[PDB]
């Protein structure tokens, strides 16, 4: 059981590590997630509005 | 060709607002996972500090 | 020691539901992403494209 714990214990912060890499992980998916729609949308949807615009004449 | 300016509005008019609306509409929600991904962040080390 | 390895093996493990949780996260976000970019893709390049056909006039 010292053992199961130790392993366990790596097991928990294995988890706790892991989780923090995905606590930084998804932080960083919710940031490039964030960020590429941000950037995305909103800069290619502007063109589409510049189509509005770009596309008169 | 009345069709030409139905398209040239609809194509622009349609998709730049909904589309802009998406990207800032899911930036809020990506904006608020990041924040479950610092809570997280923030689980682990209240667990550590205990 | 097996309350210690009780919790630590349920601390291992919910933390590593966390880990799947933030991981599939990331990987639903990693989608959204890739679509997201794929739409920004298509839109920058629809339009670039059909710019660049429609640079003249």
């Amino acid at each position: 059981l010292s053992d199961k714990l130790k392993e366990a214990e790596t097991r928990a912060e294995f988890a706790e590590r892991s989780v923090t890499k995905l606590e930084k992980s998804i932080d960083d998916l919710e940031d490039e997630l964030y960020a590429q729609k941000l950037k995305y949308k909103a800069i290619s949807e502007e063109l589409d509005h510049a189509l509005n615009d770009m596309t008169s004449i | 060709l009345n069709e030409l300016q139905a398209l040239i509005e609809a194509h622009f008019e349609n998709r730049k607002k909904e589309e802009e609306e998406l990207v800032s509409l899911k930036d809020r929600i990506e904006r608020r996972r990041a924040e479950r991904a610092e809570q997280q962040r923030i689980r682990n080390e209240r667990e550590k500090e205990r």
